[PDB]
């Protein structure tokens, strides 16, 4: 059934599973027309498909051409998401296919179930967690590859960098969700925290800076403060 | 006009014949139902006074044989049976008819209700949904489960309605996932009408039979089937105009006949609100929408 705080450790067991987040698939800017009406312009988007145990990210870039001449784009975006996730599963070797796919938004359940009819043994699950994966486009290297794409493209990343050499999957996912929650609540401050010290760099083959264990503790504390603060600046507390 | 004689009435029971019903007392000298209109299927049905659990009954057509009801004290129910001796049965009917020990099927001349509820219902199709080939009539009760319910446990006691499942490979063409899920026309017109039912009359016959079993026996799986068959039409953008017009008449008479006090359990809020107000056919069921709004505005 639904994934929640109670069954959280299941994410890090040895049954292959993927989170799918569709919130950055259909992205637009709203603007005025010469006649003073409102119109939208699509920009490139992406499906965020993540193995929380291993950190493997299947970033399917959604190029604006897929929307050309289509109606009801927000509905279509869910079905396109499900089509691409199904295509990804079929492309994987049997022993790499997931046993479960957890969708971050319940509106993806029926589209994904229908596209996965050929895979009756893959469980499609909602979640009660409010995960911050929308903030994936605040990671500079991910945003850059999405915006530069001139055609549909899949790009593979490890969203944990080399963290699993030193920490467990549980701890890695907790750090990722902390970073993304911070970027989502106050992107400017979060990015300042991550890059304030010019001596800590991002490796070419990494997404995040090369912090030592002690520096990650400082970073993580700075992110918590930011989230609590913003929570105060918001509700005045 | 045909007759189903009753050997006796040893236990107190409410007896239905189609949309009519009457109470019979224990050992009351009741010996059957006469003046049954020829040309339609009928259902005789029972609810015992001591145990309202299990409404049960028999679908039959008097053109197919001579049927009578006798209480079995071992199995504890009124059983339908066919008499092959046409003289033995005629003697039974005339004798009881002379003693005026029979109720008369109380049809008002102006009244087309039963025709309208059974227009497309055929005994031959009932006998394929309800499989018991040694009899010409068909037993149904409150508890019998459908083939679909069973897949989700005695096969011989099942209601073999046509399985409808909107999230199934049967319903969804590979490559048309979004199209077929949001517009069920190919599943209605190609899979179900052309493929399985062969024509709209057989589809409506099964829809009508499912409703009647839901209403007369409180059969839950039959109610599920009735609603599924409605939803499949309403969720199709492309339906022959004659089918939409006929569906509106069918549903109007079903909603008209339903007991006011059973709407809470026999009507699915989601299906009806979707069908009347959101679906492709939201504007194609004028008579049904008007009766539903005036008779069950709470549900909507
Ligand atoms: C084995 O005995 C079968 C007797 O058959 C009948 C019994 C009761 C009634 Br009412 C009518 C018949 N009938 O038509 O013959």
């Amino acid at each position: 059934g639904a994934m929640n705080s109670s069954n959280y450790a299941e994410l890090f067991n040895n049954d292959i599973k993927l989170f799918v987040d569709d919130t950055n698939v259909y992205r637009v800017t709203v603007h005025k027309t010469f006649e003073g009406n409102v119109a939208t312009k699509a920009i490139n988007g992406c499906i965020f498909t993540l193995n929380p145990k291993t950190g493997h990210l299947f970033l399917k870039i959604i190029h604006t051409s897929v929307w050309a001449g289509q109606k009801r784009l927000s509905q279509l975006a869910k079905w396109k998401t499900a089509e691409e996730v199904s295509a990804l599963v079929r492309s994987l070797p049997k022993e790499e296919q997931p046993k479960q796919i957890i969708v971050t938004r319940k509106a993806m359940l029926d589209p994904l179930e229908v596209h996965m009819l050929d895979f009756p043994n893959i469980a499609i699950r909602p979640t009660e967690l409010r995960l911050p994966f929308s903030a994936a486009m605040s990671i500079d290297k991910l945003s850059d590859v999405v915006m530069k794409a001139t055609e549909p493209q899949m790009v593979l990343f490890n969203i944990y960098d080399d963290w699993l050499d030193r920490i467990s999957s549980y701890t890695a996912f907790s750090r990722l969700t902390l970073l993304l929650r911070a970027l989502k609540t106050n992107e400017e401050s979060a990015k300042m925290i991550l890059l304030s010290d010019p001596t800590i760099t991002i490796k070419s083959y990494h997404l995040w800076p090369s912090f030592t264990d002690e520096q990650w503790i400082t970073i993580e504390s700075q992110m918590r403060d930011l989230i609590l603060t913003e929570y105060g600046r918001k509700y005045n507390v | 006009m045909n007759t189903v004689p009753f050997t006796s009435a040893p236990i107190e029971v409410t007896i239905g014949i189609d949309q009519y019903s009457f109470n019979v007392k224990e050992n009351q000298p009741f010996h059957g139902i006469k003046d049954i209109p020829i040309g339609h299927v009928h259902v005789i049905h029972f609810q015992h006074a001591d145990n309202s659990s299990m409404r049960y009954g028999y679908w039959f057509d008097c053109r197919m044989g001579n049927f009578y009801i006798q209480y079995d004290p071992k199995d504890g129910l009124y059983k339908m049976m066919e008499e092959r001796d046409g003289a033995k049965f005629e003697n039974i009917v005339h004798n009881f008819k002379e003693r005026q020990m029979m109720v008369s099927y109380p049809k008002i001349d102006e009244d087309d209700t039963w025709y309208n509820l059974t227009e497309f219902v055929q005994m031959d199709k009932i006998r394929k949904i309800v499989r018991k080939d040694e009899n010409q009539f068909s037993y149904v009760d409150s508890s019998m489960t459908t083939v679909q319910e069973n897949e989700l446990s005695d096969p011989a006691h099942s209601l073999n309605y046509t399985v409808i499942n909107f999230k199934s490979r049967e319903a969804i063409r590979p490559g048309h996932e979004m199209e077929d899920f949001l517009d069920k026309s190919y599943y209605l017109n190609t899979v179900m009408l052309q493929g399985i039912f062969k024509n709209s009359s057989n589809y409506f016959g099964e829809l009508q039979f499912a409703f009647l079993n839901a209403m007369f026996f409180g059969n839950y799986g039959s109610s599920l089937q009735w609603h599924a068959m409605i939803e499949l039409i309403c969720s199709s953008a492309t339906v022959p105009k004659h089918m939409l017009d006929k569906l509106d008449e069918i549903l109007y008479y079903q909603i008209k006949t339903l007991p006011e006090q059973y709407s809470d359990i026999l009507l699915n809020e989601r299906v009806w609100n979707i069908c009347l107000y959101s679906s492709f056919q939201k504007n194609s069921l004028h008579n049904t929408e008007k009766i539903m709004e005036n008779k069950y505005p709470e549900l909507l």
